[PDB]
RNA sequence: ACAGGUGCUGCAUGGCUGUCGUCAGCUCGUGUCGUGAGAUGUUGGGUUAAGUCCCGCAACGAGCGCAACCCUUGUCCUUAGUUACCAGGGAACUCUAAGGAUACUGCCAGUGACAAACUGGAGGAAGGCGGGGACGACGUCAAGUCAUCAUGGCCC
């Protein structure tokens, strides 16, 4: 399972790696069948009408075999952003894997 | 989104601006001429009410057709505004042109005129709706089949722009015969930039 | 013509209600009895009704009053259409549209849409059109005279309407009571009396016995128009 | 001297048609010498073997345009057109192949934003 | 004085664009119902590529969308015949490029609510949207663009 973690308008650090990557290992841990991760950590605008509250974007786009599920949070602070996005993906990850094994019986 | 009314209606109930052929090594010499005649007249007639001009142009010489609403400010008294123009015409084209003023009989139908008469009151500083609803009352009593108006921007100074339309009768656009006039200036207020879009419908 | 005879009333049979459970309780005054699990109509009152409306008709077409003839029921609409021609009045025989007088005002637009293309058809201009667009415009036309054929020459809210079997037409009892023009019914057993001024308690189910009170009320009509052009010299 | 116009997706052949033995002149050469493809050479004798008539006619073909497939389809066309030109009843039969309906078809042109007329690019998900 | 700025802000904007999506929708006037937000129209029976059409129906109508008008291609006709063509200098044919004809469920047989429509057949180059394109509704994503351009503010 792949793990992309690119930055746009912005300078991923170390601590932003850590911090999705970390995340990422952990839902990877309940959900074994994962193909691939693309986060994209961006700053989309600069609050000029809002002063922020939207500033920062953390979006990731996974893809399963068979589905591709895409969220994404918008937030005055990437550390936020980082985890509103994770606890999206977290429960669709957990909302497909219920509906794949309850389609057996 | 949307397709200039005017620019998908060249060829089938329409007609260009400019009526002249050149070669290829010559039409690149006179489209920038011609662009370059078109945005100098515009800039010197913005007092008066001038709508589209037509420039085309024979070998040597040019016939410009100006129609306007006001021919006794772009004339002036006994052809001394009209002659003063011609001479700065010629003197940045190329062989004297001979400049030609028609009259337009329904300045309401002229889709041109209404938009620069909203940018106008908009410039000093008219409520936006009221001037929208006043140009479509007059243009649709004025004989057209139908009108719309649309201002984009920060209306009345508001931070967060928006767009605003008024439609009254057809305007169907889809429709390639349906001689809609279109015009799209721009008021320039205190806060920024308004969009005013004009179309007006009068027939087949 | 002002006055309705018992006998012939009888004869068509317009004291046949219908069956004792789907009367309305309002209908006790006119209900004579009940024979056979049928409610049976007090000719005495239809007939003291009946001279009332056919006084008010004569007094309304003497003042050339407009009264509406309006029934849509199957064994009503061929005789509401004869008799009101007959009498030169406005019907309707198909179909109430919603609105009709509360939102006369768009109905308009439909009335002189019809007579424009009555007037186009008239005048010969289908060797200027196409052959299928021209028939299609022609449907147009007749679509729209079956809608509002009757009521093309109305011009304006009707002085009175009579209307048959009320309980089929109650969207238009409930126009006429909110414009407040009368409205003379003929109201069966089973059907609500209220809203309605010349109530007819009387059978409207059968097309033998809607005929009687039709004819009666163009009689009356007519009659109230000739006496009014008796004073013209 | 009954002459036909056949056409299909670019060649425009003009044949001349006349009572003879059956002599095929295609551009000036023979059928054979000319198409070296047998299905080429096929579809320009289909209608004259349809009704069963080969070799009873001298056939004045010039082709032009179109590829090799295209043109045998336009000389099989024009010699349809100049057959019922001869005769109307030979029409009847001759529909049922479908040799007079002119084939529209045509390169369908390339789009904008397409490789081809339908192809798209691809994108991995 | 200023000019200049590809400096900042697309989350202050205009203009332009992508996208859902060429999906079939999105609304309004008047009327009616409801204390009201609202509803109805726009739902229902069919039918269609289509809110396409018909029929019902407290709705009656209208607008933007759908369709058509536009371009190209497929058959034929007319004007014209060079630098085009070549059947016998020719004015036939191909071709070139302007104007038109044709196609409309027009006709037939059925099914269908005595309907819209659908199924098949003839003729025709083409049959039911003949093939392809242009045309992109109200809005959505504070989507993209201040670096095409213009532009409020900030800044050198």
């Amino acid at each position: 399972m792949n793990v992309t973690i690119r930055g746009h308008h912005i300078t991923v650090t170390e601590a932003m790696n850590n911090a999705v990557h970390d995340k990422l290992t952990k839902i990877a841990r309940h959900f074994d069948q994962i193909q691939s991760i693309q986060v994209i950590l961006s700053l989309d605008n600069s609050g000029a009408s809002d002063g922020g509250q939207k500033s920062h974007k953390a979006e990731a786009i996974m893809r399963v075999s068979g589905q591709e599920m895409f969220v994404q949070a918008l937030e005055d602070d990437m550390y936020k952003a980082i985890n509103e996005m994770a606890d999206k993906l977290d429960r669709q990850v957990s909302k497909y894997k219920t509906r794949l094994e309850r389609n057996k019986v | 989104q949307k397709v200039h009314p005017i620019g998908i209606r060249l060829g089938v109930v329409k007609k260009h601006n400019a009526n002249w052929y050149a070669s290829p090594k010559q039409y690149s010499e006179y489209l920038i001429n011609d662009i370059q005649v078109r945005e100098y007249l515009r800039k010197k007639l913005d007092s008066a009410m001038i709508s589209n001009i037509m420039i085309e142009r024979p070998t040597g010489a040019a016939k410009i057709t100006i129609a306007t609403a006001r021919p006794g400010i772009v004339i002036g008294k006994k052809g001394e505004d009209i002659e003063r123009l011609q001479k700065e015409l010629t003197k940045m084209m190329g062989v004297p042109a001979q400049v030609n003023i028609e009259e337009i009989t329904s300045p309401d139908l002229d889709a041109r005129l209404v938009a620069d008469g909203i940018g106008s009151q908009l410039e000093r500083r008219v409520m936006f709706r009221r001037a929208m609803k006043r140009a479509v009352q007059n243009s649709m009593r004025s004989g057209a089949k139908g009108i719309k108006v649309e201002l984009s921007g920060r209306l009345g100074g508001a931070e967060i722009a928006r767009t605003e339309w008024y439609r009254e009768g057809r305007v169907p656009l889809h429709t390639l015969r349906a001689d809609i006039d279109y015009a799209s200036v721009r008021a320039e207020t205190t806060y920024g930039t308004i969009g005013v879009k004009v179309w007006i419908f009068r027939g087949e | 013509p002002t006055k309705i005879e018992m006998r012939d009333l009888l004869q068509a049979g317009a004291h046949f209600g219908h069956q004792t459970r789907f009367w309305n309780p309002k209908m006790g005054p006119y209900i004579f009895g009940a024979r056979n699990k049928i409610h049976i109509i007090n000719l005495e009152h239809t007939v003291k009704a009946f001279n009332e409306a056919l006084n008010y008709v004569n007094g309304l077409a003497s003042k050339k009053n407009k009264v509406l003839f309006v029934g849509t029921k199957r064994a009503a609409s061929g005789i509401i259409a004869e008799q009101a021609t007959r009498a030169g009045m406005p019907y309707v025989d198909h179909r109430w549209l919603g609105g009709m007088l509360t939102n006369w005002k768009t109905l308009r637009q439909s009335i002189n849409r019809l007579k424009e293309l009555e007037k186009q058809a008239e005048d010969g201009t289908f060797a200027k059109l196409t052959k299928r667009e021209a028939l299609e415009r022609t449907r147009d036309m007749q679509k729209l005279e079956r809608s509002l054929g009757g009521i093309k020459d109305m011009g304006g809210l009707p002085d009175a309407i009579f209307v048959v079997d009320v309980d089929h037409e109650a969207i238009a009892i409930k126009e006429a009571k909110n414009l407040g023009i009368p409205v003379i019914g003929i109201v069966d057993t089973n059907s609500n009396p209220d809203n309605v001024d010349y109530i007819i308690p009387a059978n409207d189910d059968a097309i033998r016995a809607v005929s009687l009170y039709v004819t009666a009320m163009a009689d009356a009509i007519i009659a109230g128009k000739e006496y009014a052009q008796t004073q013209a010299s | 001297r009954n002459y036909g116009t056949g056409r299909r997706k670019t060649s425009t052949a003009r044949v001349f048609l006349a009572k003879g033995t059956g002599s095929i002149v295609v551009n000036g050469k023979p059928l054979d010498e000319y198409f070296s493809r047998e299905t080429s050479r096929m579809v320009v004798r289909q209608p004259l073997e349809l009704l069963d008539s080969p070799t009873a006619y001298d056939l004045y073909i010039t082709v032009k345009g179109g590829g090799i497939s295209g043109q045998a389809g336009a000389i099989r066309h024009g010699i349809t057109r100049a057959l019922i030109e001869l005769d109307d009843t030979n029409k009847p039969a001759l529909k049922a192949a479908g040799f007079v309906t002119r084939d529209s078809r045509q390169v369908e042109r390339k789009k904008l934003g397409l490789r081809k007329a339908r192809k798209r690019p691809q994108f991995s998900k």
